[PDB]
This record gives C-alpha cells, structure tokens and sequence, in this order.
C-alpha cells in the first residue's frame, strides 16, 4: 500500500492523478500534513523540499524539480540563456530579450536600447513586447518610450523581447496561435514528450497595423473566450490538435507537422532541460523528483520555431486529460512504486 | 586562478586558489537564571507537599 | 605552540572522544600506556603534538581532555577501556543519574549542582597551558545532559576564559538511531542558548552517517560504534591542522576567520571521502579530482542538504595523503565548469586548501579501508539551513499541543524559554535566507 | 546501580506478583534459594535493578509484600520461590479488607501503611541511586486498591523525585468477584491519575478473551490469566533488566512515552500467543502483525477506536535487527492514520539478545493509545448505574465516607475521559 498527500487543490492536472491512484486501490491518500508518505503532490510556491527524504524506510517522490523555476520564469530564462554556454547569446530559436527592472528599484536598459536603434535605423521591423509574470498586462508597441515608460508603471521585473511581426497565419481566417507541448521528466531525468499538443488559435484575423486591440495578437485560451467574437468558429474552443494541424501542412504547405515544427520543438524541449540538469537532478540525492512542463511556441511563416516561455505548473487541454494523467502515473509514479501500448510519449534520448 | 600564499614543510603544503574577486551573561546573572528555577522547583514541590498534608 | 582542551558532554560526546583520542594516538604513535617512543623530549616539548597531549616525566602523553556524564555507566567503558592509561581519574567526572532526555533537568536541576565541579577540573588542564587556545566541545542535540548541561557549561566558560575560542562538534537527532522523542525540544532549546557562545560548530547528522555507513561500508544495521569510527575520522581530518605541523588553521581563531564570516551564521559544512569498505577484495586508488569531486555529492556529507541550491561563503578542502597542489587545482577548474557552486557577492570566490602527507589512519580491525588520499571539504552553505528548518518543524508540532512541556516545567524552567528560544531559530533561518536566496 | 523497589499489595497483587519474581528469577538464573546458576554475564549485568545481593552471593529480591489478611502470602512463603524473599518483607494484619476500598484506605489500611513504609524506607536506604516504584495490585478489591492507592500517596510524600510504577489490574464483569469492583476501580484511578507516572492498565476481560478465543482455554482460571501477566510483566521491563540504551531508566521512559501529566495509563500487548502448532517459527513479520493486534492486547479497548500517543515496542531473541525496522516501519507506514501527526517518531523499537523462558524470539508492545479511554467508560457507567441508586454505598459510608467524596471520583474519572478524547482529534 503507498500513501500520498495532496498540497495544490487547484491543479486540474494532479486532482486527476489523485483520483487516477485512488482507482488503483494500492495508493492511499493522507492528510495534507501527514510526513509519512511516499508521494507528494506538492504546492506550487514555496515547496518544502528540505523536509522530504528523511522519515526512515521511506522512498519519498515530489512532482516539481527543485530548482527548476529558472526555466519557468520570464526574466530567469532570459538570464538563463543568456548566460549559459549551452544556449548562449547567439541562440536561435528564442527571441532576442532584454531584463528590465523598473525605475523604482542587473539591467539591461542601455544594452536594449542600442538593439532598438540599430533597427530604428535600419529601416527593420522594430516592433517588441514588454511582458512580466505577474500578468493575467502586457503591451505591444514600435516606440522605445511606451515599452519603457509601462514597465516603470508597475513594481515588479519584465521582460522586452522581438515581436514576431511575420507569423504564421491558418487559413481560412488569417489567424495567429501558438503550440503547447507537454514533457514530463522523471526521477532518472528521461525527457518524455506528450504526443498530443494543442494550438490556442486566434479567432480573429492578424493585422499588423493596430497592436491597439490586443485580441488577434495574444492566443491565450482566456483572452480568446473573454475579448473575441469568433470564439469557437473554426475550431471548438480555439484549440487545434495534431491530427487536424498536420493534415492542414499537408494540403497547404506540403509538408508534415514533424518535419517543420515537431523536429524543432523536439529539440528546443532537449536544450532547455539538458541545460540545467546538472543543477535540478535528483539523481544522488535523498528524494526524487519528477514534474510536467508546458513548454509555448511560436512559428513564423518561414516554419521556424520560437520559443515563447516555460510552464512549471500547467494545465492541460480538455480532451486530454485522461490519456496524459494515466501516462504521469504510468512513467513517473509506478516507475518508482509499481503496482501489482504503445507509450503516449515521444523519449528524447540524451547523454546524461 | 590564481595561488597564493603557498607555505611548504615538511608533512605538507598549505595555499589558496581565488578564481574571482567580491562584488553575555555574568556569572551573577546566571546565578540568578540557576537560582531562579531552582525556586520555581521548591514551590512545585512545596505545593505537591500542601496537596498531600491536606 | 598552544594548547587545546577537548571537553566531552553525555554519553555521544563520551563515546566520539573515546573513538577519536584513539585514532589521535594511532596517529601520532602514542600506545594505549601513555608512552611515545618518536617523541625524543622526554616530559616535555612545545611540538604539534604537544597542543593535544601533555607530558608527565615518566614518558607518559596525557590528552588534555574532560569527559562529564550525568551517569557513569559510558564513561566506566574509559576507566577501563583499552586507553584506561592515558587518563587520570580527575579527568573523567561522572554523576549518578542522567538527566532523563529533558534539557531543563541537565541545565538546571543537575547543571546547577556539577558545574562548579566541572569548571574546576577544566581549571586544572587550564593551569597546565602556557598559552591555552580555547576548547573543543562534543555533545549530542537530543541528549539531556548533551544538551543541558553542555549550553550552561559554554555559558560558564565564556565567564571564565572570555577571550578563548570555543569550537563544537554536535550530534543532529536522526530517527533511525534513537528512541527519546523530545530531542527536536533538546536540540533547539540548546542551540537558542549556546548561539552567542560557541564560534564555530560542526554538526553531523545521525541519519547522514547511518546511511554512509549501509551505503559505502555494507553495515546493514550500523552500531554507535560504527558511527563514531566514522565521526572520528571527520573530526581527525578537522583537527588535523591543530595536531601537525602546518600554515592552515594552526589555531582554533582561524576556524572563524577562514569559516564565519557572519557570527550567527557558523555551522559549516562539512563532506568527506573516500569511505571504502576494509571486506572488500581490493578498491581502486581514487585520484584527487575523483575525491574532490565526491566533496559536492550530497551522499558524502555529514547533513543531508543539497548545495546546489544554497550560497557558499567559504570553503577549505583538507587533503591528507598523496596529493600536490597541481592536481588540487586542476580538479577544481574542472569542477567549476560541471558545478553548481554560487558564492554571495561579498565573498572571494575561491578555496583554501591544506595538504598533510600523512595519509588517513585507520583503526585495525575497523571498517574502513586504508586509503592512499582523502578529502575533508569545510564550506559554509546557506544549504544547511534545511537542518534548521526540520528540526525547527518537529518543534513547532509537538509545541503547538505543549506535549512533554511538563517534563522541563517541572525541573524549573520556564514555558516561555521554549517560545524564545523558537523564535531566535526562526531569526536564525531568516539569517540563512537573507544571505542566500535572492 | 538504579534500584527498584517492589511492592505487591493484596490477593490478586500478590499472586501477579509471586509468578513476576518467578518468571523474571528464572531469566537471571536465581533458583528458589536465590544461588544464582545461569551461564550468560546478561544475566547479572543490571541483576541489582531487582536483586539485593546478601552474604555467599545469594540474590534476594527488592520486594515488599503486603496484605491485610495472612492467606495469599501463606501461599508465596509456600509456593515455589516463596523462600526466595527476605522474611522481613512480609507485612500483613489479620482483620482483611472485605473487597472495601474504604477499610484499605482509611481504615484497616491506615493501622498497617506505617509498618509497611518502614520497610519501603529499608529498601530505600540501601538503595545505590533509587531509580523509583513498582507496584502490583487490582483495583477491584480493597488492599491492593485501597491500601495500594494509600501506600503510593505515602511514598509520594516522602519520595517526591521518584518515579511511580503500578501494574494494575482493571475489574471486569466477565472475570468479577464482588459486584463493588467499579467502586474500588473508580476510587483508585483517580488516585492512579495524581500519584503515578506510569499505569500499565492490565484488564481482566481481555486476559478472559485471550485464554478463552486466542489460547483455547474452555474454563480459564486466575492462575491461567496470570501465566499472561507474568509474560507482559517480564517483557516491559526487558528494557530495565538487561543492557540496552532505548527506555533503559524509568524516567527515560515516563519522558517518552507521557506527553501529558495525567495521560499515563498504557495498553501492554505480547506475543506470541500461541495455543498448544507450539514448536512452529515465529517470523519477524508474524511478531509484528500479532504484537500490533487487537487480540493480542490486554487493555481490552481496540486501538482502531482511537489515536496512539506514543508506542514502545521490546523485541527479544535473536533475530534480523534489520528486518525488525523494516516491519515496524512498515506498520507505522501502513496504518499512519492510527498515530498522531503532532508528535514525529513517537514509534520506537528496542531489540534484546535473551529470549524469554521456552521462545526463540518474543515482542511486548507498549501503547499510550487515546483508546484507553473505552475502558474508563466501562467503568464510569457501571459506577454510575449503582451510584445512582446508592447502592452499596452502606459498606463504604459505614467506614466514614461521605457520598461526595463518591460524587468526585465519578466528575474525576468523566474528565479524565473528556482529556483524553480530544486529544484523539
Ligand atoms: N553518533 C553518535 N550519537 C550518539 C551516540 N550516543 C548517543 N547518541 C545520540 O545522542 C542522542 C541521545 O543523547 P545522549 O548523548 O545519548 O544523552 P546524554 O547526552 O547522555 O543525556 P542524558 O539524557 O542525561 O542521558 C540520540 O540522538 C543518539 O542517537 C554515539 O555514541 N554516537
Ligand atoms: N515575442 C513574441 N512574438 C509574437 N507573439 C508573442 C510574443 N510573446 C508573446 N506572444 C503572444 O503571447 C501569447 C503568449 O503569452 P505568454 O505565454 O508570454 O503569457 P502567459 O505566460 O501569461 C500565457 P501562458 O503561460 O498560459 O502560455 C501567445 O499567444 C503569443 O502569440
Ligand atoms: N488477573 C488476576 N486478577 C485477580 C486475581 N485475584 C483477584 N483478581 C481480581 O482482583 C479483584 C479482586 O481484588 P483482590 O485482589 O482479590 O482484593 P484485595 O486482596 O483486597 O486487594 C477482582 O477484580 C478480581 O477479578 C489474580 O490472581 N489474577
Ligand atoms: C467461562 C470461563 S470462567 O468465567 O469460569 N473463567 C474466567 C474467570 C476466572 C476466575 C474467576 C472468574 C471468572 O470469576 C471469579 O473468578
Ligand atoms: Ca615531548
Ligand atoms: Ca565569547
Ligand atoms: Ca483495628
Ligand atoms: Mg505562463
Ligand atoms: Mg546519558
Ligand atoms: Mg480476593
């Protein structure tokens, strides 16, 4: 019999999982504050990892990676590939982004500025986006002085990277969207690949000449159900799914979703968690680790991918719950504590 | 990396390796503290004495 | 030269100074008599040495040492033990009954009785030192007189030798190898009281060395005696520098110089390897790189913490056996470049390092192999403070019931000792995170 | 050299007691005479705990025993190690106790407590360091209960800083000799409440259950339930009788196993329990299984209905030390929601390398479990459902008891059971 604890009641994703082990019959469910358990579906912020793997004869799992907020951060992963070998200031697949702290409180304001000249300058697209994590506020601007003087606004940390002035557009509608692919990682560090991603499509039309009206730019499933009048007319619930976008690069693009996006974002996911393995892997220590991340993209109308940010605690699309639950225990809980296909996972293999 | 004050003998060697530069009570005050639950033990047990004679 | 009195506290700190005055006189050649042959100054000598043992006329080497228990039955192990000749009876003192695993009966009720005793018997090695450096004090967390009578005994002797060093060597309570459950109580009631005495202290976590010894020994159930044949050769490596000749904490002030930065914050930690088992057929020869690397493996240290995820604001590596400072250095350029290894901003980003050629002594008959090299890494990491936060939690669950209070009411203390003294651990963990998160 | 002091007050106190010294004489090699004729050091390391040692290394036990009647303690001077106790340690009137409290207490009682107290204060003087009492009595009769509770109360007074012990055997219907026993069980356990620190509650209906259901006994006896008594009695005092480290002295113990001042009452368990399939191994895990159930307690209040405070287990013989974490921490993890959250590693084990007499390796279990408080029901209701009628009470007011001093046991008790059911939430 293994025992677990419950300690975010609002994750969708973990409530499933919860109640997936109870189906099982071979995992009990104790007090939020009982120590002695096996499994912990921990809280989101402030996750007591010091307490955990110290109550004898007990081998003791948490479903977050310590340590791993520096990738699911808007200003840590800036600061993070800026300053790591493994992705270096020359990466190509993440938009050029500058951290910048608002007056009120290092920097990179100057260092940022010289970028926007240069393209001011040279006659290049010089449209960027200043965003935070303390967000839902974010805004979208060619001027210098706006982008600046909204981030002094507030009190918290941003972020100004290069807005993708050329994305591309599905057909009928001329419509923006972004990819979320879920990876989970287990406690031996195997980066693991759900098969099914989501686009969050805007229902509204692209237009380059108005980022006034925040709606066909942004695809985020709450701003297109709460500011959009198109909500759910080419796709239910603006959410597309691989069997669909594939088949739409075929008789468009003549080409395959693997080819042009997946080979890319396959290999986005591997620099990213490679990179920081070292400092997060709980290969030798007294606890476990595994967790769920909700990496988002973006794709230009040349078919190359972006990445957008890095999601620590995610949830999942509607349809997909069931099959990505059912695999979190199959790969990353069971994988430590069995029980007495065809995987719904793509392994990124990778030397440790 | 840098080594600095290295000093030899004869059982061994001593040095150091910079990689980068920077950015009570009084006796007669516990007396009391001793004293003091020293008293507060009497009065238990003066109270435990109280308790039984009655 | 200058001396070093070595005080050992309930029966841990009896039982780890009896393992390590054994593998002092295994080191310096002493015999379980007293008498060393190498040492040509006959009754006397200021060497190396001579900081740990003094000298009788008649050839004998007497530790400079005090061993105190509330109740006698560990320390009648010394009286005749295998090193029954080193001591004299006045410097073994034991009572009649212990203090029940309760703080307040070995601070107060029993403290208050002994100390007096007990300061004498220091004043007598005192009056032995020329020019004494300061003490070396062993003792337990959980235990009653550990913790007791150890936190009034540093009282006292800040009183009594204010301008002298005092250096800790504490046992952590680990479940796996006790049976007193209000030892979370006897650990922080302890700490809160001795902070502002003690300039640097060395825990080791029960738990951490449990688990060395199943892992890297093969002692599916070890016993205190494994334990502290381990802890002892920790402390060796610790006290090495203060024993040999050498230009690396050649006093006890340099342990706070080169380790504390900030005074609250001095509880280093401290790693060690390798750890091999003496039954196997026959290990190969770690090289220095390979050792100084396990010194960042969170499985070689004496608390279970990841370092990772912490802030260093010092950091020694103490070798002993066949190591030059060419390799040294070359294996620590390549750990940089694999490591996790942040220091705060106000500190020099760097190691000091200390070489002893003699390699590790080990016990005959013991359980650890004879290696040709070991490390010892010292390093002040805000990562320790995950200790703080255990114990400091097992605390505040029992405390929010006041389960067990009546048992250190009744020996005279007061209820709200235990609220000061929890709130002067929760400043301590701010401490901790103050310097380290950012 | 921490001494123990040994009192046994009354019928069933006696006898308990008798087949205790028994029982225990046998593991340390003292035969009848107390000439001592083991073959292990074991035997003799902590043999002064229980034993004085008189001229021509003879072992005399550190026991008084007292009675108000001559006719139990005939038996023990008869019986098969009743010329192992010192001649002078018998104290005894003639006038007995009637199963009345009141004539233990305050009145036959009180002519005989001060001879007995001389004896204890004997004892005592040439104790080494006392390390405290222990005493064996019922509560349902009047010596052990009356008297027994008078004797502890007078020890109290004159040896305030030590610690007191009581084996107590709690009345039952079902195993009754006078239908006064709530009465005397009610009065005493509030004395037990104040002037003990340790309470091993040892109740006759569970001893009645194991003989009849687990051991097969069609008509068990007082000597057949004593047989379990003298087992349970050798196995929680293991710790005190050999060299161990874990609960080895009785203060240690009371500061880990009572949180609370006046939650001192235990639940004593042991196994196995075998019915005569006797020759059988006994596995670790079976030890462990059995030792933690029920059946094999003898509290009678199943544990399941409450919260254990803090638990104790003694394991003897030898076998895996390793295998013997890996069952209790199994046991701690399979049913976490039978111990209290707010007080970490309130489990702990303690091995022994001497078996006791006949077994390869035996478990005692002890528990400070929130579910005592059933058994305390038990007794406040069968009080209360004379009381309320004043039934009986002439035998007790005609001692010079008043009906308020009844009114108060009965609130005492009540609020003992309230303490302890909030503690189970
Ligand atoms: N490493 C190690 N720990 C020990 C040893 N002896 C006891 N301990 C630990 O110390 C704690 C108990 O405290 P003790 O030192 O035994 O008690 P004490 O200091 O003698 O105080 P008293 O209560 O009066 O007996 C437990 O956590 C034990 O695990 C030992 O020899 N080595
Ligand atoms: N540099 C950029 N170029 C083009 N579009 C961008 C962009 N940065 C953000 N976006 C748009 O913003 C949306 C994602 O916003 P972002 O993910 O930064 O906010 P958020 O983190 O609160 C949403 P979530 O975390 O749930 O994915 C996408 O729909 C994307 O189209
Ligand atoms: N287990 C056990 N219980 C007994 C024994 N003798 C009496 N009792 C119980 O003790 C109570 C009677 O008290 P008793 O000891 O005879 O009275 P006393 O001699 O005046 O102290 C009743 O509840 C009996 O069931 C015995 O030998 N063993
Ligand atoms: C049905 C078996 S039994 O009831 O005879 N055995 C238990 C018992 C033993 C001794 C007794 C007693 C009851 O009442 C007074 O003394
Ligand atoms: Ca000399
Ligand atoms: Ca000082
Ligand atoms: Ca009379
Ligand atoms: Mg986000
Ligand atoms: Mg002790
Ligand atoms: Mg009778």
């Amino acid at each position: 019999m293994y025992t677990f604890v419950v300690r975010d009641e609002n994750s969708s994703v973990y409530a499933e999982v919860s109640r997936l082990l109870l189906a099982t019959g071979q995992w009990k469910r104790l007090r939020k504050d009982n120590p002695r358990f096996n499994l912990m579906l921990g809280e989101r912020n402030r996750l007591p990892f010091g307490r955990l793997g110290h109550e004898p004869g007990l081998v003791q799992l948490v479903n977050y990676y310590r340590g791993a907020d520096k990738l699911c951060r808007k200003a840590s992963l800036v600061k993070l590939i800026k300053t790591s070998p493994e992705l270096s200031e020359s990466c190509t697949w993440f938009p050029e982004s500058y951290v910048i702290y608002p007056t009120n409180l290092t920097d990179e304001r100057e260092v940022f500025l010289a970028a926007y000249n240069r393209r001011r300058e040279g006659r290049e697209g010089n449209v960027w986006i200043a965003k935070s994590s303390a967000g839902a506020g974010i805004l979208i601007s060619s001027e210098a002085s706006e982008l600046l003087d909204f981030i002094d606004e507030q009190g918290q940390v941003h972020v100004i990277q290069k807005y993708l002035e050329k994305p591309l557009l599905l057909e009928p509608g001329h419509r923006k969207f972004d990819i979320r692919s879920w990876v989970l990682v287990d406690h031996l560090y195997n980066i693991y690949l759900y098969r099914e991603g989501v686009l969050r499509t805007s229902s509204e039309p692209y237009n380059s000449a108005n980022f006034q009206d925040k709606t066909c730019h942004l695809t985020n499933h709450c701003i297109q159900k709460e500011y959009s009048k198109n909500y759910g007319r080419y796709e239910e619930g603006n959410e597309m799914f691989f069997e669909e976008f594939n088949q739409y690069l075929m008789d468009a693009l003549n080409t395959t979703l693997e080819n042009s996006i997946l080979l890319q974002i396959k290999h986005i996911i591997r620099s990213c968690l490679m990179c920081i393995e070292p400092a997060i892997s709980t290969k030798h220590l007294h606890y476990q680790s595994f967790q769920l991340f909700g990496f988002d993209f973006m794709v230009d109308e040349e078919l190359k991918v972006w990445l957008i940010e890095v999601n620590g605690a995610p949830a999942c699309a509607q349809k997909l719950y069931a099959e990505l639950c059912q695999g979190i225990v199959d790969v990353a809980i069971s994988s430590v504590f069995p029980l007495a296909p065809t995987s719904i996972f793509i392994k990124l293999h990778h030397h440790h | 990396m840098e080594v600095i004050e290295l000093n030899k003998c004869t059982s061994g060697q001593s040095f150091e390796v910079i990689l980068k530069p920077p950015s009570d009570p009084s006796l007669e005050e516990i007396q009391k503290k001793l004293e003091a639950a020293e008293e507060r033990r009497k009065y238990q047990e003066a109270e435990l004495l109280k308790h039984l004679a009655e | 030269m200058r001396e070093c009195i070595s005080i050992h506290v309930g029966q841990a700190g009896v039982q780890i100074g009896n393992a390590c005055w054994e593998l002092y006189c295994l080191e310096h050649g002493i015999q379980p008599d007293g008498q060393m042959p190498s040492d040509k100054t006959i009754g006397g000598g200021d060497d190396s040495f001579n900081t740990f043992f003094s000298e009788t006329g008649a050839g004998k080497h007497v530790p400079r040492a005090v061993f105190v228990d509330l109740e006698p039955t560990v320390i009648d192990e010394v009286r005749t033990g295998t090193y029954r000749q080193l001591f004299h009876p006045e410097q073994l003192i034991t009572g009649k009954e212990d203090a029940a695993n309760n703080y307040a009966r070995g601070h107060y009720t029993i403290g208050k009785e002994i100390i007096d005793l007990v300061l004498d018997r220091i004043r007598k090695l005192a009056d032995q030192c020329t020019g004494l450096q300061g003490f070396l004090v062993f003792h337990s967390f959980g235990g009653g007189t550990g913790s007791g009578f150890t936190s009034l005994l540093m009282e006292r002797l800040s009183v009594d030798y204010g301008k002298k060093s005092k250096l800790e060597f504490s046992i952590y309570p680990a479940p796996q190898v006790s049976t007193a459950v209000v030892e979370p109580y006897n650990s922080i009631l302890t700490t809160h009281t001795t902070l502002e005495h003690s300039d640097c202290a060395f825990m080791v976590d029960n738990e951490a060395i449990y688990d060395i010894c199943r892992r890297n020994l093969d002692i599916e159930r070890p016993t205190y005696t494994n334990l502290n044949r381990l802890i002892s050769q920790i402390v060796s490596s610790i006290t090495a520098s203060l024993r040999f000749d050498g230009a690396l904490n050649v006093d006890l002030t340099e342990f706070q110089t080169n380790l504390v930065p900030y005074p609250r914050i001095h509880f280093p930690l401290a790693t060690y390897a390798p750890v091999i088992s003496a039954e196997k057929a026959y290990h190969e020869q770690l090289s220095v790189a390979e050792i100084t690397n396990a010194c960042f493996e969170p499985a070689n240290q004496m608390v279970k913490c990841d370092p990772r995820h912490g802030k260093y604001m010092a950091c020694c590596l103490l070798y002993r056996g066949d190591v030059v400072p060419k390799d040294v250095n070359a294996a620590i350029a390549t750990i940089k470049t694999k490591r996790s290894i942040q220091f705060v901003d106000w500190c020099p980003t760097g190691f000091k390092v200390g070489i002893n050629y003699q390699p590790p002594t080990v016990v005959p008959g013991g359980d650890l192999a004879k290696v040709q090299r070991a490390v010892c890494m010292l390093s002040n990491t805000t990562a320790i403070a995950e200790a703080w936060a255990r114990l400091d939690h097992k605390f505040d669950l029992m405390y929010a019931k006041r389960a067990f209070v009546h048992w250190y009411v009744g020996e005279g203390m007061e209820e709200g000792e235990f609220s000061e003294a929890r709130e002067d651990m929760a400043a301590l963990e701010k401490d901790y995170e103050e310097v380290g998160v950012d | 050299m921490r001494e123990i002091v040994h009192i046994q007050a009354g019928q069933c106190g006696n006898q308990i007691g008798a087949k205790f010294w028994e029982v225990i004489s046998d593991e340390h090699g003292i035969d009848p005479t107390g000439s001592y004729h083991g073959d292990s050091d074991l035997q003799l390391e902590r043999i002064n705990v229980y034993y004085n040692e008189a001229t021509g290394n003879k072992y005399v036990p550190r026991a008084i025993l007292v009675d108000l009647e001559p006719g139990t303690m005939d038996s023990v001077r008869s019986g098969p190690f009743g010329q192992i106790f010192r001649p002078d340690n018998f104290v005894f009137g003639q006038s007995g106790a009637g199963n009345n409290w009141a004539k233990g207490h305050y009145t036959e009682g009180a002519e005989l407590v001060d001879s007995v107290l001389d004896v204890v204060r004997k004892e005592s003087e040439s104790c080494d360091c006392l390390q405290g009492f222990q005493l064996t009595h019922s509560l349902g009769g009047g010596t052990g209960s009356g008297m027994g509770t008078l004797l502890i109360s007078k020890i109290r007074e004159e040896y305030p800083d030590r610690i007191m012990n009581t084996f107590s055997v709690m009345p039952s219907p079902k195993v009754s000799d006078t239908v006064v026993e709530p009465y005397n069980a009610t009065l005493s356990v509030h004395q037990l409440v104040e002037n003990t620190d340790e309470t091993y509650c040892i109740d006759n209906e569970a001893l009645y259950d194991i003989c009849f259901r687990t051991l097969k006994l069609t008509t068990p006896t007082y000597g057949d339930l004593n047989h379990l008594v003298s087992a349970t009695m050798s196995g929680v005092t293991t710790c005190l009788r050999f060299p161990g480290q874990l609960n080895a002295d009785l203060r240690k113990l009371a500061v880990n196993m009572v949180p609370f001042p006046r939650l001192h009452f235990f639940m004593p368990g042991f196994a196995p329990l075998t019915s005569r399939q006797q020759y059988r191994a006994l596995t670790v895990p079976e030890l462990t299984q059995q030792m933690f159930d029920s059946k094999n307690m003898m509290a009678a209040c199943d544990p399941r209905h409450g919260r254990y405070l803090t638990v104790a287990a003694i394991f003897r013989g030898r076998m895996s030390m390793k295998e013997v974490d890996e069952q209790m921490l199994n046991v701690q993890n399979k049913n976490s929601s039978y111990f209290v959250e707010w007080i970490p590693n309130n489990v702990k084990t303690a091995v022994c390398d001497i078996p006791p007499r006949g077994l390869k390796m035996s478990a005692t279990f002890i528990g400070n479990s929130t579910a005592i408080q059933e058994l305390f029901k038990r007794i406040s209701e069968q009080f209360t459902a004379m009381f309320r009628r004043k039934a009986f009470l002439h035998w007790y007011t005609g001692e010079g008891m008043d009906e308020m001093e009844f009114t108060e046991a009965e609130s005492n008790m009540n609020d003992l059971v309230s303490e302890y059911q909030q503690y189970q939430d």
